[PDB]
């Protein structure tokens, strides 16, 4: 017997400035929705559009593929929740892809001990960028950070790696085991999640 | 020495966008956090009428000489509003100090960036048209309004627009550096 409560578009993110996805949550204290319709328009146009892809971002999401996504242009969007008894519209959300960039974590983190001659030995860390990020044209710029800690230490040590995909760490405690992670952010935007940990035993001979 | 110029150009542009981004945040937190200023910011930028690439494909379709000339037009067009933003804010009795600071630095750095860009164009396209056509900003009376809601809105729009165009310029300079120096193998 109740129409839906007021839905809310609570997050949008772009992993690579080429596509983005937005997510909404149903309102509580209304009836159950049997449909949602997300519509929007863009700054400097009057045309109204509907969400082009309700499937790819999973539940309660709108995914905007490349032909629907551009930078430096505000999207003004709204989701309506409907059932047999009526309907409810979210507040309008003003979103610009330029400011919601958050990459996926880096890939293939690998770590190695290296012991050369008459030169300090080091821990050698390597990784790869997330896939589908266009770095080689300069469309996208990625920065990285590593953290590492042995078990039970109260603090992480953090090392800024700038744009490199490899890094050398010198001052490790001989015989200690380290958890190592890497994350990345655009030049302008949010940090990714930390990648899964890789583990490395630093040898006694150090 | 293209490689040094490009590197310095990109340092300046990335820095200018960071400052513009922080300026706009403080301005917004401080003066307009609670109202529909965002809704009034729609379609208000003086560089809007320029034909600018809006995604990577459009960027790739634009050839380098037009692309460089585009960056220069955008930057040249911001010299007037940055000059007036600094003049207006500085002449207030109770000017927000973190905000004024950033505006002064963006004003001076924008001149430096435009100097590097002129050197880059001279080095890479020595016999270009010496053509200046850029979009005119003419929003000074709005910044000067006595009506405070109208005034804060005109400022909001100016800082929103600066935050956008600085980001765009920084991103286009990064693309061109990769294109021109590294043949798109950055
Ligand atoms: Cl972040
Ligand atoms: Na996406
Ligand atoms: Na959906
Ligand atoms: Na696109």
């Amino acid at each position: 017997m109740l129409p839906p409560g007021k839905p809310e578009i609570f997050k949008c993110r772009s992993p690579n400035k080429e596509t983005f996805t937005c997510w909404w949550r149903p309102g509580t204290d209304g009836g159950l929705p049997t449909n949602y319709s997300l519509t929007y328009h863009r700054e400097g146009e009057t045309l109204m559009h509907e969400c082009p892809d309700y499937i790819t971002g999973g539940p309660n999401s709108c995914h905007f593929g490349k032909q629907y996504t551009s930078m430096w242009r505000t999207y003004i969007m709204m989701v309506n929740a409907t059932n047999q008894m009526g309907s409810s519209f979210s507040d309008e959300l003003y979103v610009d892809v330029t400011y919601i960039v958050q990459p996926d974590p880096p890939l293939e983190l690998a770590v190695e001990v290296k012991q050369p001659e008459d030169r300090k030995p080091y821990l050698w860390i390597k990784w790869s960028p997330p896939t589908l990020i266009d770095l080689k044209t300069g469309w996208f710029t990625l920065l990285y950070e590593i953290r590492l800690k042995p078990e039970k230490a109260a603090e992480w040590e953090i090392h800024f790696a700038g744009q490199q995909t490899e890094f050398k760490i010198l001052s490790l405690h001989p015989g200690q085991k380290y958890l190592v992670q890497v994350r990345c952010k655009p030049d302008h935007g949010y940090w990714s999640a930390w990648s899964p940990a890789t583990f490395i035993q630093i040898p006694s001979d150090f | 020495m293209l490689r040094d110029l490009f590197d310095r150009a990109v340092v300046l542009s990335h820095y200018i966008h960071n400052l513009s981004s922080e300026m706009f945040s403080e301005f917004d937190k401080r003066y307009t956090h609670g109202r529909g200023f965002i809704t009034k910011a729609i379609n208000s930028c003086h560089t809007s009428s320029l034909a600018t690439p809006e995604d990577k494909e459009q960027a790739q379709q634009m050839n380098q000489k037009d692309f460089l000339s585009l960056i220069v037009s955008i930057l040249r067009s911001w010299n007037e509003p940055l000059y007036h933003l600094v003049t207006e804010v500085r002449g207030m009795q109770e000017a927000p100090e973190a905000i004024l600071s950033k505006a002064v630095e963006i004003e001076e750095q924008t001149k430096r960036l435009l100097e590097r860009m002129e050197l880059i164009v001279s080095q890479v396209h020595p016999e270009t048209k010496e053509n200046e056509i850029y979009p005119v900003w003419s929003g000074l009376p709005s910044l000067q309004m006595a009506d405070e809601e109208s005034r804060l809105s005109a400022y909001y729009n100016l800082l929103h627009c600066l935050r956008r165009d600085s980001h765009k310029i920084d991103n286009y300079l990064k693309l061109l550096k990769c294109r021109i120096i590294h043949n798109n193998n950055c």
